[PDB]
């Protein structure tokens, strides 16, 4: 729980952990040992931060740190995803988010379907995995595609090019999955492709064999990357509904016991918490069991089923 | 193996409303989970009704022992009230002196996405219709033909009526080989009244050439009273939106329509017959 | 400044009626809107509006009904956020909902069955008002191993609470304790049980009871233990036969028999006289000290054979206690907190050491003198002791001054009491002490509102608001003015048939603690009523008791009951009670089930006002920020 204060960029850093904690508690049904309506104050501060973010609105129906500064594509996608994930507690602006989605699709995207950013964010802590300038373009495209698919459930009646942009991005990233070096980008690209269902065959090989030790997508520094990639894997498996590899990685997750804290350890925490929330929501208490047991007797004509 | 009678299309990814084995020689049945019977020498009626927010998708009855009689000569299963797409139907099945047992499973799908467009279309509808039978054409005029292996009935001249797996089917009027299938439309239960109409595009590449209708309807008797489906006006090139009205003696439960388009069509199709 | 607060029950049930109370301390017509919406999140369930009346001093006689929702469903339990707004300010609180939507009373026609018969049972689906309600029930019949052999699901819509079901026992079946487990369709954890025998038996022709002249046992008896045999036919006549009597000791999960005390006696005209000598009992065990038998009970197993050698009636009076003192003291219905300065009455429950209440027995104190009382039919005595005004804890024991008895046979037990945490050291308490008598419907109870404030601000308490909590609901509310100069007021409450089995009478009033600051002083007292029916259902014969009934004859039964009630009859032989009298339906069982499911277990007067209401089962919240805790389970701890 951190008080939301600062500029447009700083408000996200201030109020993101409270938002992720509130959603995780809501989905996990573990509110009984958190404070007995501390959610009231948490959501009041969240609404205050939402009003502060709205105060820096731009004519393009997007959001940014400065009123005069052009919005960033990654920042717009992150804001859209965060506001779309919170559509069950408080009222959220509908037309503004749809306009931001249309601006991202029609303007901040090449005709081939590749999204390109022009204004990098001021702060260097919330960038996450984009610090290394090796595969920035396709990583940005995948993140934008994920945010757009997350927001697809509402703004479809206001955007008509969204299915076309999604198809273009998926068909373009299908052929680029074999030319990736860093591991966590491989994981996130696999998750993005599996979101629609374009992760099958040799791609899974790169998810299984190319990964180091089949469970850790480690990189020099930024340990959170690992769990981030971990979460991606779970989501992909949860999209494919496979129980072969999920329990071991879930058990490995609990051995870390990380709850944020540090320099720019916010985006990864949000992604892992939302992945865990989806995991809890989708995974049943058991595995599928539906038997249809019949028997036949040489003395009875009917089949007893 | 057993005699399997089908209403609707089976789906492998859905759940069953219930499943019970019924002794057809019992008088009366056992009320399982709260559903009533009516058993006679010639009839077996199940007044099933569910208490879940879902709509019936299919019904399958398996009769024992297997008796070598074709199922397409007449009709055996039908929901007298309601039917497929509703939450309950009065399911009537006619028995025989040899059949002594039955096994009834009924499937339902969530009422939210209560649609059948994903199962009656198949992969390629261009050559295969909803019945799963291939299309046959004649070289006399390069058009379609007629099938004579299922249950059919006629009332007036040039009237087509087909009944298979609880599906009632009609074609107006005939289809050419070179025509390209465009799309399809569905009608839910909430949009169904005693009389209703449709509006379809008839401009540029969307010129109407051939239409087909598949539906599920109720019966008050073993012999049904077919709805009086007739086209109103002329689907000419001038009127941009063509319309079609339906007059029903018995209330319908589901409706599916497929659209066939050909810009080169003249808007009229009829053989040189009188 | 105008002052506002909320009064709500600690737990509310789905598909029922709940009542909250509002008070204004703000004369004037002010509307209040109460909104119930689900938790977690903000999704609306219900909304009600009501305007207060200055002429009525603004009591909240406002109710709501929680919707019969369906998406409430697994995982951890669920909470509900209840909100109130009197136009200008907002007060909300978290409350717990209960899957225990009601009670299911499964009653079978018998207790023991044979393979090849029919189990007939009725499920009575009541709600927390013991009233018929329509729900859906899932019933399972479990074998003695623990796996169901049949399951069913019925509905109680327009059935008036009676769900009659049946089951056929196969002729090739397993013998033992068969179970019926029925629970509401919405609550899979609300399992109600009914265990019945399946055995290969035959009807006994008489009941034998073995009764002691002294219902306990004493270590230092110089004569022995005398038990007598009453073998009477099930139609109330007298027998002629012989009997075999053996004894034993009821240790931990075992039974030790004494073949030396294997006696045979002639039952002389439905009577026997068996004497167990002390030497035989001493020789039964190998303990040099008899005092080591304290804490263990004996059992007498008798078996009476008729002179015809026909029937075989083995009866056991298990649990004959061996105690130095024949009286045992309890603190079950006595609070664990004492009131300094205020006289602290104690609810004394002295009984025979196996739970049966005593009678005409006094109570004594080590230091106090000349103070004694008497025990009425229920088994509760009364006393009054003045307490130390300081913070010294009080630990006292109950002694007995019964005549014709030795001073070494007086029981004792140390009791721990904790001082109340008065806010601001105001020394302001509350005591709703009631005179202990036999409470009956249609009578008047003179409830006393004991008061102890200071002369500085005693005259500023204009009125007292009392609330009655019965079966976990606010039964009634009321007010009584308190003019200055009065230290005691009496409320002649007309106790009706709706106060059964008990009622927590809690009282609350506002206060200012030493500087312009809001406080609430409140307390509740446990009051129990004699446990008769809420209605009046009796059965008798319409004849004039001319002569005895004869087999095959008709009698015109007379049944007296309510109007619009559905009475179900069951005629069952007492031979099943001979073979197995366990698990029988009685109104006392119904009231015990209610009490075990009641929201309160501690008598009241907790550490603080929040503890006071937690014991009383209430949630108070106001704009000042004062709030109580919450509980998530269904039954009280331990
Ligand atoms: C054998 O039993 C079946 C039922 O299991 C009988 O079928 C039922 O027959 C009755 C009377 O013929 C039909 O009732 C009709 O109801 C309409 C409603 O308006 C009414 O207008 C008609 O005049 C008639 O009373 C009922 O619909 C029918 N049920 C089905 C499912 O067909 C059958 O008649 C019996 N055969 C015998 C007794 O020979
Ligand atoms: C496309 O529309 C065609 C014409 O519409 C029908 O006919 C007349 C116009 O020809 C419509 O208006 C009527 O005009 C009359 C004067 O001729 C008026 O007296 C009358 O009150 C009415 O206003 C009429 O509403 C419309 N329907 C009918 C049933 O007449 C039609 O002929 C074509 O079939 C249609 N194309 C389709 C249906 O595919």
């Amino acid at each position: 729980i951190v008080t939301p204060s600062g500029c447009g960029e700083e408000n996200m850093i201030g109020m993101t952990p409270t938002v992720i904690a509130v959603h995780y508690l809501d989905e996990t049904e573990q509110w009984e040992k958190f404070g007995l309506e501390k959610r009231q104050g948490a959501l009041e501060l969240i609404k205050k931060g939402y009003t502060q973010q709205l105060a820096f609105r731009q004519p393009s129906s997007a959001f940014a740190a400065f009123v005069k500064r052009a919005p960033s594509t990654w920042l717009t996608a992150y804001v859209v995803k965060v506001f779309s994930l919170a559509v069950n507690l408080i009222a959220i602006d509908s037309q503004v988010l749809c306009g931001a989605v249309k601006w991202l699709i029609l303007e901040k995207q090449k005709p081939d379907g590749v999204f390109q950013e022009d204004a990098p964010v001021i702060h260097q802590e919330m960038i996450g995995g984009l610090r290394n300038n090796n595969e920035k373009d396709m990583a940005l495209t995948a993140f934008v595609l994920i945010s757009l698919q997350e927001a697809k459930d509402i703004c479809e009646e206001q955007v008509n090019s969204l299915p076309g942009s999604i198809t273009k991005a998926g068909d373009f990233l299908e052929a680029n999955y074999m030319n990736l070096q860093r591991s966590y980008t491989v994981a996130i690209a696999g998750y993005a492709l599996a979101q629609m269902g374009r992760l099958k065959g040799p791609l899974l090989n790169k998810f299984l064999t190319t990964a180091k030790d089949k469970n850790r997508w480690e990189d020099p520094g930024k340990q959170l990357y690992n769990v981030e990639a971990t979460s991606y894997a779970l989501l992909a498996l949860l999209q494919l509904k496979d129980f072969d590899f999920v329990p071991p990685v879930v058990r490995w997750l609990n051995e870390q016991r990380y709850y944020g804290g540090g320099y720019g350890s916010t985006q990864a925490t949000f992604m892992v918490f939302q992945a865990l929330a989806q995991y809890q929501k989708d995974a049943p208490d058991h595995q599928e069991l539906n038997l249809d047991v019949s028997l036949q007797l040489p003395s009875r004509s009917s089949k007893i089923t | 193996d057993g005699d399997e009678y089908f209403i609707g299309k089976y789906k492998e990814k859905d759940e069953t409303l219930f499943f019970a084995s019924y002794g057809l020689k019992r008088d009366p049945c056992q009320i399982v989970l709260g559903y009533k019977c009516s058993n006679n020498q010639t009839h077996f009626v199940l007044n099933f009704k569910t208490n879940k927010k879902s709509c019936i998708s299919a019904i399958k009855l398996t009769s024992y022992p297997k008796i070598n009689q074709n199922s397409d000569l007449t009709r055996n299963l039908y929901c007298q009230t309601g039917g497929i797409g509703t939450d309950n139907c009065k399911l009537v099945f006619k028995k025989r002196k040899r059949q002594i047992a039955a096994n009834i499973e009924i499937y339902g799908i969530p009422a939210k996405k209560c649609s059948f467009k994903d199962r009656y279309i198949g992969a390629d509808p261009l050559h295969v219709d909803s019945y799963g039978l291939s299309y046959q054409f004649d070289q006399e005029h390069g058009w379609n033909l007629e099938r004579n292996n299922i249950f059919k009935d006629t009332r007036f001249s040039t009237e087509v009526f087909y009944h298979k797996n609880g599906l009632f089917n009609t074609q107006i009027t005939y289809l050419a080989e070179e025509d390209s299938f465009s799309e399809a439309r569905e009608i839910t239960a909430k949009d169904i009244k005693k009389k209703f109409s449709i509006i379809l595009p008839n401009e540029e590449y969307k010129r109407i050439s051939f239409l087909d209708v598949y539906w599920f309807q109720e019966t008050m008797r073993k012999k049904p009273k077919y709805p009086y489906i007739h086209y109103n006006g002329e689907c000419s090139n001038e009127n941009k939106t063509c319309e079609l009205v339906f007059d029903t003696d018995e209330l319908m439960t589901y409706a599916l329509v497929k659209v066939f388009t050909n810009p080169e069509s003249d808007g009229s199709r009829l053989k040189e017959e009188d | 400044s105008p002052m506002y607060s909320i009064i709500t029950p600690n737990i509310l049930r789905l598909e029922s009626e709940e009542t909250m109370v509002l008070e204004a301390h703000a004369q004037g017509d002010v509307p209040v809107t109460v909104t119930v919406h689900d938790f977690p999140g903000k999704k609306v369930l219900s909304s009600e509006k009501t305007v207060l009346t200055p002429a009525t001093n603004h009591m909240g006689n406002v109710t709501f009904t929680i919707p019969a929702n369906r998406e409430f469903k697994k995982g951890r339990n669920k909470f509900v956020t209840v909100q109130a707004t009197f136009g200008t300010q907002v007060v909300e609180k978290v409350v717990l909902v209960s899957l225990q939507s009601g009670y299911l009373f499964i009653q079978t026609d018998k207790t023991i069955y044979t393979p090849g018969s029919t189990v007939l049972y009725r499920i009575f689906t009541v709600n927390h008002k013991l009233l018929p309600v329509g729900r859906t029930v899932m019933v399972n019949i479990e074998n003695p191993e623990g796996i169901p052999v049949k399951q069913d699901s019925l509905s109680s819509q327009n059935q008036l609470g009676v769900l009659p079901l049946s089951w056929d026992i196969p002729e090739l079946v397993n013998m033992g304790q068969w179970k019926i487990r029925a629970y509401y369709e919405n609550s899979p954890q609300q399992v109600f049980s009914t265990e019945f025998e399946v055995k290969e038996y035959v009807l006994p022709s008489f009941e034998v009871i073995v009764e002691p002249t002294e219902k306990f046992y004493y270590i230092y008896n110089e004569k022995g233990l005398e038990v007598t045999i009453t073998a009477r036919f099930l139609y109330g006549k007298k027998v002629e036969g012989t009997a075999f009597v053996i004894f034993g000791i009821q240790d931990g999960e075992q039974r030790i028999s004494l073949p030396e005390s294997l006696k045979r006696i002639p039952i002389e005209d439905g009577s026997g006289e068996v004497v167990l000598s002390r030497k035989v009992l001493l020789d039964g065990v190998q303990n040099p000290r008899a005092e080591d038998l304290v804490g263990k009970s004996l059992y007498v197993s008798a078996t009476v054979i008729l002179h015809s050698g026909s029937d075989m009636v083995q009866a056991e009076r298990s649990g004959i206690p061996i105690v130095t003192s024949p009286y045992q003291i309890h603190f079950t219905k006595t609070p664990k907190y004492f009131k300094p300065g205020m006289p602290f009455d104690l609810m004394v429950f002295v009984t025979n050491p196996d739970g049966s209440p005593a009678y005409r027995v006094p109570v004594a104190v080590q230091g106090e003198d000349t103070v004694q009382s008497l025990t009425q039919g229920d088994g509760v005595a009364k006393l009054s002791i003045n307490t130390h005004p300081s913070q010294k804890p009080l630990s006292i024991t109950v002694r007995t001054k019964k005549q014709e008895l030795s001073e070494a046979e007086q029981a004792t037990r140390t009791m721990q009491a904790l001082p109340y945490s008065t806010v601001g050291n105001s020394n302001n308490y509350l005591h709703l002490s009631v005179l202990r008598t036999e409470l009956r419907p249609g009578e008047t109870l003179n409830v006393n509102f004991l008061l102890r404030m200071d002369r500085a601000h005693e005259a500023k308490i204009r009125y007292y608001t009392y609330l009655i909590m019965n079966k976990g609901r606010l039964l009634k509310a009321g007010r009584q003015v308190r003019e200055p100069g009065q230290d005691l007021v009496v409320l002649p409450l007309s106790i009706t048939t709706d106060f059964i089995p008990s009622f927590r009478l809690v009282a609350y009033y506002t206060l200012i603690g030493a500087s312009g600051q809001r406080e609430v002083v409140a307390d509740s007292v446990w009051v129990d009523v004699k446990d008769s029916c809420v209605g009046s259902l009796v059965v008798k014969s319409g004849q004039s008791e001319d002569r005895q009934p004869v087999p095959g004859q008709q009698m015109t039964l007379k049944i007296e009951g309510d109007h619009g009630a559905r009475v179900v009859l069951v005629a069952v032989d007492k031979g099943v009670f001979v073979l197995n009298k366990k698990n029988k339906l009685t109104q006392s069982k119904i009231w015990d089930v209610v009490e075990k499911a009641d929201i309160g277990c501690t008598p009241g007067s907790g550490k603080d006002y929040a503890g006071v209401f937690s014991d009383a089962g209430l949630t108070f919240t106001s704009s000042s920020g004062q709030q109580t805790a919450q509980r998530a389970e269904l039954q009280c701890p331990q």
